[PDB]
């Protein structure tokens, strides 16, 4: 529920191996990042980290924010959060993205590379209609309720 | 033309890269000199 | 011997037909001093108009997807781009390094303007085009919006190049 | 240059802290020879002579003499260039993240350029060592999802036309069966006249622990390691035999000579990590840098490597 | 594409079979430290024993007459040499240069000792051999006197080299 674990660690890390050391929730951004990518920031409502974001409008006194969501209201993908400022970094749906995203905790075993994915109401990826997302790996469980998956989003489909 | 030499002052990135390669080669030679099985 | 050499020539010609820049030694130079109509060639890589802020992704490829729409196929090895279209279109191949067997792709999220392989010489200006199963452009289920800017130009028996601008997907 | 490129100055200052690769132990000093290129192919020509007939006696007058022929073989080695990108903090922005005990943004995982470069270089050196030992490039412990590489790019473990032995699953714990397979492979080795050369063996830690057991009723004052050394000495003409343990290997034993005439490593002079001049800069405090490294350059003679794989199924 | 590559490899191998020293790129160094039996190869040009006063003539050739008996053929260009035997034998081709398409040949009036092409593997030591219509040596009406010194040795599917001494013509 946080970019960095809230509880501290009682163990020093072991820097020997170099394989499978990237499947952590603190891994922000994308695995393959282009220097010509468009990056925005918005005020954050809730915790949309590693989730699809949609625009949220208040009464009018304050500016718009971004909240976890999908479906017809999908605006982009949140890849980072600055907690001190409450800032969510957003890559718009018109920009290609490749990285680890939160996956729905239902049928995660059935998720295999090459499977079409779509965002749900909570900004979570699920196996399939309107958004082109393809899973590049299998679901990795970081917590009893937290599952991530490597996926590429390349815009809306007809 | 190695980074180990303090008097060496590179003028461009090409000289810098060549000095890096020379430093790597010299370190390899030193390792094989000081290696005992 | 002689038949073997003739078969060698035929096979080499057929193989080099499907090549971006086949290396053919010539007995004499060619004359191309006129500065017009020198761009309609199979080796004219890239796009006619290219922006500084275009996104290029390199992937291993299977087959020959040069100047064709590509899709992602996952097999163990990493996923690779293969010449294909329809609803599986991920992007378009604009360059290939044959030494490394690496294809460069512009994603469908980006807009492109350049010459692409057409199905046949039945394409006219101001026509809606669709990517077929082989990654070739055919005259119009158009999930993407691509419009031909010129007519089909023929370089070989099957090499048809058409100048098209692709600017996203329909709805 | 150092008065203008702070990143170059930092790389020059921090290059010393990088440790030497472990692959250097696997090869003799004369087996490694640096070449000069980044990406492409190189060709090597080896010339060998032969006798066409029996010699002729020089008695009285004669003009018909026996002849000596010649022949050549050409071997092509393919190289590759690869790059990695890493984020870091801008030099002017470091003063706003310096602390009493550390420098960098812990909450956002941002490091100074020197530390980031050192860690990235260490990781890339580990990957280079893995490629050199195994001949494949991958970041998964499972070993799948490998990066498809070029032909004529082989490592010690995937070199073709070499002797391969397979120890069955049921006999994975039977050291006698393992040594039987090792003896068969050593018999099938072909070193020609260069057999009088030191030999090198690389084993996984599990195989090493199996070796350090006393040699088998049971005996004492002699170990399986000593038995293996004697067996290898039986074919290397009583030459030195070295044993090494690498965590990269898994239930596999590698045996190969340390003679340059049989196996030679001719890597590019830019194989090791090298910083790139392109540095992405934006209005924010985050910058990006690139590291380049070259892969390829192993040449081996036919049927001079023994590869024993112990099936753990 | 891949099928075309495989067919290209097949034709290239067939063509390189009929070549003196075909150029191949191999990934490994073949090892032949044993100095014995290192001379029976198709690229061993010349003869086993060579005299300083041997007469060598270079002629344009048709086909591939390497290590075979040759005959003069007149056709407009100069006469060439074609692989053949019988009563038309002029000499034996001991060397070839494919770049200039020139064969180095020893005349029949000069004796030779070396490895030559045999029709099959039915040739033993102390056997009388005759050049056939294809320029290959076959076991025995022999116009010339050729005796095999060794037995036929096979390198390729049809390559049979036998050590033979030819020392003139019979009567």
């Amino acid at each position: 529920l946080m970019k960095n674990p809230q509880q501290d660690s009682g163990l020093l890390s072991n820097s020997i191996d170099f394989r499978d050391q990237n499947l952590i929730f603190s891994n922000s951004g994308g695995v393959c990042t282009s220097s010509k990518d468009k990056i925005e920031n918005y005020p954050a409502k809730g915790y949309p980290y590693k989730r699809g974001v949609k625009l949220s409008f208040g009464d009018g006194t304050t500016e718009l924010e971004v909240e976890a969501g999908g479906g017809d209201d999908l605006y982009g993908v949140c890849s980072d959060i600055d907690e001190f400022s409450g800032m969510a970094t957003v890559i718009p749906i018109t920009n290609n993205f490749t990285g680890y995203l939160t996956l729905k905790k239902d049928g995660q075993n059935g998720v295999n590379p090459g499977d079409k994915l779509n965002f749900n109401q909570h900004g979570e990826l699920e196996k399939v209609k309107s958004v082109n997302a393809i899973a590049l790996s299998k679901a990795h469980k970081l917590t009893e309720d937290l599952f991530i998956v490597l996926a590429s989003v390349f815009g809306n489909r007809a | 033309a190695s980074l180990l030499d303090s008097n060496f002052v590179p003028i461009n990135f090409t000289e810098f890269v060549q000095a890096i390669s020379n430093t790597y080669k010299q370190r390899r030679i030193q390792f094989y000199e000081n290696l005992k099985r | 011997t002689t038949q073997l050499v003739k078969e060698y020539q035929e096979k080499r010609s057929k193989l080099e037909k499907f090549m971006k820049n086949p290396q053919h030694d010539a007995s004499l130079l060619s004359n191309s001093n006129e500065f017009r109509d020198k761009n309609v060639e199979f080796f004219a890589s890239g796009g006619t108009r290219t922006s500084k802020f275009d996104k290029l992704e390199n992937h291993p490829f299977l087959g020959y997807p040069y100047k064709r729409g590509v899709k992602r196929v996952i097999q163990h090895y990493e996923p690779h781009v293969e010449a294909g279209g329809g609803e599986d279109l991920y992007g378009i191949c604009i360059d290939i390094d044959e030494f490394s067997k690496t294809a460069t792709i512009v994603p469908i999220t980006n807009n492109f303007e350049g010459y692409l392989v057409a199905k046949d010489s039945t394409v006219k200006v101001k026509d809606k085009l669709i990517f077929n199963k082989d990654g070739a452009l055919e005259k119009v289920k158009a999930t993407i919006n691509a419009t031909a800017l010129t007519d089909a130009k023929q370089i070989s028996n099957e090499v048809y190049l058409v100048k098209v601008a692709v600017f996203g997907n329909k709805a | 240059l150092f008065d203008e490129n702070y990143y170059a100055k930092a790389v020059a200052n921090i290059i010393g802290e990088v440790k030497d690769p472990i692959m250097y132990k696997w090869f003799s000093p004369d087996q490694i020879e640096d070449v000069d290129l980044q990406m492409g192919y190189q060709k090597t020509v080896k010339w060998d002579a032969f006798l066409n007939a029996n010699p002729t006696t020089i008695a009285n007058e004669v003009n018909t003499i026996s002849t000596i022929g010649f022949s050549s073989e050409v071997v092509r080695l393919n190289y590759l260039k690869l790059q990695y990108k890493f984020r870091h903090l801008k030099q002017t922005s470091e003063k706003f993240y310096t602390s009493d005990s550390y420098i960098g943004d812990i909450n956002n995982n941002l490091l100074p350029f020197a530390q980031a470069y050192k860690l990235a270089s260490s990781e890339i050196i580990k990957l280079i060592n893995h490629f050199v030992l195994t001949g494949t490039v991958s970041i998964q412990k499972d070993g799948k999802n490998q990066k498809r590489l070029l032909p004529n790019m082989y490592g010690l473990l995937n070199m073709p036309e070499q002797i391969k032995e397979e120890v069955a699953s049921g006999d994975k714990d039977k050291m006698d069966k393992i040594f039987e397979k090792i003896e068969a492979g050593l018999s099938k080795l072909e070193l020609g006249d260069e057999f009088s050369t030191p030999m090198m063996v690389i084993v996984d830690p599990a195989t090493s622990l199996k070796l350090v057991k006393p040699y088998a009723a049971a005996s004492s004052c002699e170990k399986w390691e000593d038995v293996l050394i004697q067996t290898i000495k039986a074919i290397n003409n009583r030459e030195d035999v070295y044993i090494e343990t690498s965590n990269l290997l898994k239930h596999k034993i590698l045996i190969y000579p340390l003679n340059s005439e049989l196996i030679k490593f001719k890597p590019s002079k830019y194989m090791l990590p090298t910083p790139n001049e392109q540095v992405d800069k934006d209005s924010t405090d985050v910058a990006h840098s690139y590291i380049d490294f070259v892969l390829g350059g192993l040449l081996a003679t036919r049927k001079t490597i023994l590869q024993v794989n112990i099936k753990q199924s």
